[PDB]
RNA sequence: UGUUUACAGCUUAAAGAUUAUUUUGUACAAUAUUAGGUAAUUAUUUCUAAAACUGUUUAAUAAUAUUAUUUUUAGUAAAAUAAGCCUAGAUGUUUAGUUGAAUUUAGAGAUUGUUCAACCACAUACGGGUAUGAAAACUACCCUAUCUUUUUGACAGCAGUGA
RNA sequence: AGAAUUAACAAAUGAGUAAAUUCUAGGAGAAGCUCUGGCUAAUACAUGUGCCAGCAGCCGCGGUAAUACAUGAGGAGCAAGCGUUACCCACAUUGACUGGGUGUAUUAAAUACAUAGGUGAUUACAAAUACUACUUUAAAAGUCAAUUAAAAACCUAAUAUAGU
RNA sequence: AGUCCGUACUGUAAAAGAUGAAUACUUCAUGAAUUAAAUAUUCAGGGAUAGCUAACGCAAAGUAUUCUACUCGGGGAGUAUA
RNA sequence: AGUAUCCAAUCUAGUAUUGGUAAUUUGAGUGAAGUUGACACAAGGUACUGGUAGGGGAACCUGUUGGUGGAAUA
């Protein structure tokens, strides 16, 4: 065994940070990561006191916290902090890793006449869209759109798909 | 707000205790205060006597801090060194002299005195006297054999 | 069973997970039936048959064998791929392993004899099992999981709860009840 | 319960129709006779009641004579008499439109009497002690 | 163009006390004879608008040639991209002012949330809206609506009257 | 019961009032209410009534022999209250942390896998916590075992949280 | 008719051991079975008892620990209504 | 000043949901010394009963599976 290992939280145990209470810091466990720019989905843990029974309770939460470097994954085991609210449901950002999770970076590595087609079917919907249905709620604006591509880009495809076959049909008649 | 001292009741109906407290001026002052300094019983009991009583340490932060007592408790803490009187109505170098005080109640206190001996009390008070002197020049002899 | 259910709650709706990637089935049948044919049973090699004559190795050969002997080639043929130690028979690499195999053989079974009702309630212990060992080796050595599921087709889908309860679960933080 | 909405919800009330209250006025439309159970045997006199609150009633009648017709004020107490059923409430005496029961000089207290010029001596001291 | 260390009163700036508003965590009733709810919705970036402007040098940042860069609030009556957020009793219905604490009790607890006190809310109406001010609508003011007597008024201010 | 005086809340000004003091008369000059079968302390007393009239918090009385009804006497208890009703708590382990039960006492749902959650093997080591003593915060009022055997009062403990 | 088979619904009962799931330890007799010089124990109710229990009765319904559920008198009523 | 946008009360209609009321009808409990018959507890005179299906002056009868909360037969 070792000497200097003493106050490293993983053989410590995570007694000896010291963490303020209230909420101020935490401690938890990732659950997302790069679903969504600089932010991670968090799990915590709670313990309090419930004189009735004369037994501590527990409670789980989930918060989301602000990453900068979009840094965190999972098992990621990390403190976080309270801070002012930038936007809704981000009151919270990451201080320190405490234990760390292996990446997928060896792996990431390893891993367009269409423009044209995708331009058109654009306008296509929107100068039909605007003149029947106007903006009144945003469930429409997106739900046509992502449902209406694929019903476009099979037919937008389609129109491509001639393009090979008229141009050899002119070689196959001008050659013979 | 700024800060005020001043009084605030406890007692009950025909019998008045009050309090001390900083508390600003937009408050209840029934309510809330910032910091309980002392007290004011006028009244006595066999337990209880007339008292006035503050805490100097908290009275010398808020007058150092921004505040500013009332009339009466400018009365009272004139007494602890750390304001003056407040001025009478009239004003002061112009009081004219009148008769000596007197005390009218003794304020029920039960002193060690003795009952239904009224006759020979000042019999008890010579042989209680005399038991002074002789401890004295009789605990000089001690202090020679030390 | 695991479902995609990101509260605590698990309804009606929410899908199950996914035991393969797309066309994982039919890989991993292509790739028996290249074994099938040019293998012979688990404890014996090529090198020790070839005295002996084509009546000897044709029996031997596994074309002829039954499905509970062809896998148990294919069970050692992956041991001394995904093994930590020599005789290594038991660890979370292996165990995955195995469920994979049966996996081809309940389906088969149960997609032609539907009514085996018992079989139906096995499916559903065997995913569960291979979910948890499945797990367990991503906490454990990460590097093996991957190295795991591109053979055998799998999905890398991380567990909804994060690892949260078996890796490094402490001091579980502090706060007070009142009224 | 829900004619009970205070308390312990599991208790089944001991007077449902008074309900919460200690007492309540009402007015007789008809009085009656019920007979009791079959190990006793007798006429016990009824007297019905609409209450403020628009809801039938019995109740019980506990002195010998009484006043009681059509068209009278009266006053629960919420007891009861044992062996009739739906007899679970009684009136009180000495209010509206009862009478103290007569030729009566014992348990002046249920009854509404009041208290004899002959027994009394004194007077309260607020006026000539 | 008397004196602002003669007294009072007023203006302006700074330092600090206190106060108002803004933020989070946990606690916080029953019910599934309610389970899908949300749609500028969830996240980032951008644009616009307001915040005093310009330069010099230094630091730091990413490449590194040394140039460029460096902040906060609000708005979907600003737009784009990706698709998420809550569902670990969301939503919905019902009931109810919360608390210190009161009654009881050996103690834990149960039932209630009256008097006084703190906070929140209402002031004929689950209503709409403005000016001043450090902070408001409570006997402020304007409008609508209900009821009532004088074009006022709404006693949940004290006392008092009716029901 | 009656009459009088004073202190203090303003050592200028009191609306109103001492759980203070003295004096005279005279010598308890303030009593009711419930109950009388058992639970429940109190009568096998008297009269009439006869499953009628009526009592009754629960059991239950009354059929000619009524300590249970009504009359009368005697007697018991609480006491400026006594008694009745309505709701709540305790007594109750009558809602179970302290502290129950679940084969037969109208209580384990037909059954298994399984999620959230709860829970949990050995040694060695660290770290932290519990326990002990001290200390932080948790408005006052109210409660609280205030102590030198003391009323008109200002227990600092418990519990929870951070910390040595 | 149905009773039997196939496809699918229906989803209830005295659905029973009327006894929730798991672990450790625990009596005497009678008896069932491996078969052991690789390896030593498992099981039964048709008996009784310790101990527990209101009693009848149970080798667990016993001693000890961990999690879940039900239970606030009876009738109305496993019914009305939605 | 004023045009144009946004918005409230009141009013209209239907729909959704929840409550109040009613011609008429129906169920349950309770009381009493009633009539008809004899289902049930004993093997209740044909062992009772659960789930279900059909039949039916009433209490009930029969098939099909289950249980003992039934006796009896050596
Ligand atoms: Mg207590
Ligand atoms: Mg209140
Ligand atoms: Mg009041
Ligand atoms: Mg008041
Ligand atoms: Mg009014
Ligand atoms: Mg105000
Ligand atoms: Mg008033
Ligand atoms: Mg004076
Ligand atoms: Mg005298
Ligand atoms: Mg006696
Ligand atoms: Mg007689
Ligand atoms: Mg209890
Ligand atoms: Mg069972
Ligand atoms: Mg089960
Ligand atoms: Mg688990
Ligand atoms: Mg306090
Ligand atoms: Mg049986
Ligand atoms: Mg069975
Ligand atoms: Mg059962
Ligand atoms: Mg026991
Ligand atoms: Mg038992
Ligand atoms: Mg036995
Ligand atoms: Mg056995
Ligand atoms: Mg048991
Ligand atoms: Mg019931
Ligand atoms: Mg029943
Ligand atoms: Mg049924
Ligand atoms: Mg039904
Ligand atoms: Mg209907
Ligand atoms: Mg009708
Ligand atoms: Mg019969
Ligand atoms: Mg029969
Ligand atoms: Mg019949
Ligand atoms: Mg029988």
């Amino acid at each position: 065994s070792s000497v200097w290992n003493l106050l490293n939280p993983i053989r410590n145990g995570a007694t000896g940070l010291k963490l303020l209470s209230s909420g101020r810091e935490l401690f938890g466990t990732v659950i997302q990561h790069g679903k969504m720019d600089k932010t991670v989905t968090v799990k915590v843990d709670y313990r309090y006191w419930y004189p009735k029974t004369k037994e501590f309770k527990s409670k789980t939460s989930k918060y989301q916290v602000h990453d900068s470097e979009n840094f965190c994954v999972t098992g990621d085991k990390v403190v976080i902090k309270s801070m002012l609210p930038i936007s809704t449901m981000k009151h919270y950002y990451v201080r320190n890793i405490v234990k760390p999770f292996p990446r997928d970076t060896y792996y990431k590595e390893g891993q367009e006449q269409l423009k044209k087609e995708y331009q058109r079917l654009y306008q296509e919907f929107y100068e039909r869209e605007q003149q029947r249905t106007e903006i009144k709620n945003k469930k429409d604006e997106v739900t046509l759109k992502s449902a209406l591509k694929a019903k476009a880009l099979t037919r937008a495809m389609a129109n491509l798909r001639k393009v090979e076959s008229t141009q050899k049909k002119k070689d196959k008649v001008v050659a013979a | 707000m700024r800060v005020v001292i001043r009084l605030q009741q406890s007692g009950f109906k025909n019998h008045p205790r009050w309090k001390i407290v900083v508390m600003p001026q937009k408050k209840n002052p029934r309510g809330r205060f910032l910091e309980h300094v002392g007290w004011w019983c006028p009244r006595q009991g066999k337990i209880n006597q007339r008292e006035i009583v503050v805490n100097k340490e908290r009275v010398r932060y808020w007058i150092a801090m921004g505040a500013k007592p009332s009339e009466k408790v400018q009365k009272f803490l004139s007494y602890f060194d750390l304001a003056p009187k407040p001025l009478i109505k009239y004003g002061f170098k112009t009081l004219y002299e009148k008769p000596e005080v007197t005390p009218k109640d003794y304020l029920n206190l039960s002193p060690y005195k003795i009952k239904n001996f009224d006759n020979h009390l000042h019999e008890f008070i010579q042989q209680e006297e005399e038991v002074k002197f002789l401890k004295q020049q009789r605990m000089k002899n001690e202090l020679i054999k030390q | 069973l695991m479902t995609m259910s990101k509260s605590g709650r698990q309804f009606a709706r929410d899908k199950p997970l996914e035991e393969f990637i797309p066309k994982g089935l039919e890989k991993l049948k292509q790739k028996e039936q290249v074994t099938i044919n040019t293998n012979y049973k688990a404890g014996f090699t090529s090198e020790e048959l070839e005295p002996y004559n084509e009546m000897v190795k044709r029996a031997l050969k596994l074309n002829n064998a039954s499905p509970f002997e062809i896998t148990q080639f294919k069970v050692q043929q992956a041991i001394q791929k995904f093994k930590v130690s020599p005789r290594d028979t038991g660890s979370a690499a292996i165990q995955v392993a195995v469920r994979t195999e049966k996996l081809i053989k309940m389906i088969k079974h149960c997609q032609e004899n539907r009514q085996d009702k018992y079989a139906g309630r096995a499916l559903v212990r065997l995913l569960e099992q291979r979910r948890k060992w499945l797990d367990y080796l991503r906490f454990t050595d990460y590097h093996r999981y991957k190295w795991i599921c591109e053979e055998f087709c799998i999905p890398d889908q991380p567990p909804l709860n994060g690892h949260h309860k078996a890796n490094f679960r402490g001091e579980p933080n502090r706060q007070v009840k009142t009224i | 319960c829900i004619n009970k909405k205070k308390g312990n919800l599991h208790r089944k009330l001991r007077a449902r129709i008074l309900g919460i209250n200690p007492q309540k006025k009402g007015v007789v439309m008809k009085a009656r006779i019920v007979t009791p159970r079959k190990p006793n045997s007798a006429r016990r006199p009824v007297a019905k009641v609409i209450l403020v609150n628009k809801k039938r009633l019995t109740a019980h009648i506990p002195g010998i004579g009484h006043n009681i017709r059509r068209h009278s004020s009266v006053l629960v107490r919420g007891g009861g008499c044992r062996d009739l059923p739906g007899v679970r409430y009684t009136c009180v005496r000495g209010v509206y439109d009862f009478s103290k029961v007569l030729n009566r000089f014992n348990r002046r207290s249920r009854y509404g009497i009041p208290k004899p010029d002959e027994e009394k001596k004194k007077l309260r001291r607020k006026f000539r002690v």
